[PDB]
């Protein structure tokens, strides 16, 4: 009866958008995603590849089917849309800060759909427009989305952040601040 | 482009192995969801789709009618839930990742930060002179990374007096003995 | 390396 681990492979496909994922989760991590663009397998930790491979031809043939689906099940429907959910946000850090000492700040967005947002990090205002990283769409159970980015800082008094992100569900960019409170 | 309020449609397929004592006992589930609902499904434990919704019935029809497709998702158990869990088993399952543990005051409020730690099954406790203190005793709760780690704070509300010793203790599968940080003040 | 297997999506009828 005892639920240890829970292995996931999710995919999507979306229209009018003709955006597809494809990624395996274990335990609420994500192990790998295929990068749709590059067409290549993309390990959520590096060292991965050096354990196991997956072969992402397979991957890319399902979005085929998948886009096929969706096609026949939007008609089958009568054309019934997706109804917006707005996301949740939360800014953390990966470790207390101090002043100065490397860090990463952590903007995750939850509970949303569909999985198409724009997440913008603001230092004093000003887009970062470059060293975030980011997570491809995270699957939840009940089938709402989540998702990471992330960003490499430097603390310090001076500077403030927010998380500004733009979703359909939402009536205006929703700004999560966090500031350094030395 | 600006202004792209058109309607959109979604469509999610997931294929859920769940594992109970190893790979003793395992449960695959085949999950199709039209925008956020599920509308058909394929329950190792049935053995046949099933629809979910009203509209996920012509193709839980359509593919019970197939021997080879019903073949193969009941042999997917061992085909793909036992070999995928064997594939990763060294570095998911087992992966182990010890914990950073700081403790410091903040601004009657002592937190025990506990960092970077894989995987999420911890127990963080908090000692006055030894005693246990449980009363006061507050978390953020458990926090996913996102990057196969966790973290947490577990923070302690007191009134510190001179002389007193307080003790954050963390034990965690990564670690054979307790991790132990003090504070005294 | 040993490879992770994937499930194949199950086309729909398209009649």
């Amino acid at each position: 009866i005892k639920e240890e681990h829970v292995i996931i492979q999710a995919e999507f496909y979306l229209n009018p958008d003709q955006s597809g994922e494809f990624m395996f989760d274990f335990d609420g991590d994500e192990i790998f995603h295929v990068d749709m663009a590059k067409k290549e397998t993309v390990w959520r930790l590096e060292e991965f590849g050096r354990f196991a491979s997956f072969e992402a031809q397979g991957a890319l043939a399902n979005i085929a089917v998948d886009k096929a689906n969706l096609e026949i099940m939007t008609k089958r429907s009568n054309y019934t849309p997706i109804t917006n959910v707005p996301p949740e946000v939360t800014v953390l850090t990966n470790s207390p800060v101090e002043l100065r000492e490397p860090n990463v700040l952590i903007c995750f967005i939850d509970k949303f759909t569909p999985p198409v947002v724009n997440v913008t990090w603001l230092r004093n205002g000003k887009p970062v427009t470059t060293g975030v990283s980011e997570t491809v769409f995270l699957p939840r159970e009940d089938h709402l989305f989540r998702k990471f980015h992330y960003l490499p800082f430097l603390p310090s008094t001076e500077d403030v952040y927010d998380c500004r992100v733009e979703h359909w569900g939402l009536d205006e960019p929703l700004l999560k601040h966090w500031e350094f409170d030395a | 482009s600006m202004g792209d309020t058109r309607p959109r449609f979604l469509w999610q397929l997931k294929f859920e192995c769940h594992f109970f004592n190893g790979t003793e006992r395992v449960r695959l589930l085949e999950r199709c969801i039209y925008n956020q609902e599920e509308s058909v499904r394929f329950d190792s434990d049935v053995g046949e789709y099933r629809a979910v919704t009203e509209l996920g019935r012509p193709d839980a029809e359509y593919w019970n009618s197939q021997k080879d497709l019903l073949e193969q998702r009941r042999a997917a158990v061992d085909t793909y839930c036992r070999h995928n869990y064997g594939v990763g088993e060294s570095f998911t399952v087992q992966r182990r990742v010890e914990p950073k543990v700081t403790v410091y005051p903040s601004k009657n409020l002592l937190v025990c930060s506990v960092s970077g730690f894989y995987p999420g099954s911890i127990e963080v406790r908090w000692f006055r002179n030894g005693q246990e203190e449980k009363a006061g005793v507050v978390s953020t709760g458990l926090i996913q990374n996102g990057d196969w780690t966790f973290q947490t704070l577990v923070m302690l509300e007191t009134v510190p007096r001179s002389g007193e010793v307080y003790t954050c203790q963390v034990e965690h599968p990564s670690v054979t003995s307790p991790l132990t940080v003090e504070w005294r003040a | 390396l040993d490879a992770y297997n994937m499930m194949i999506s199950a086309g729909f009828s398209l009649w």
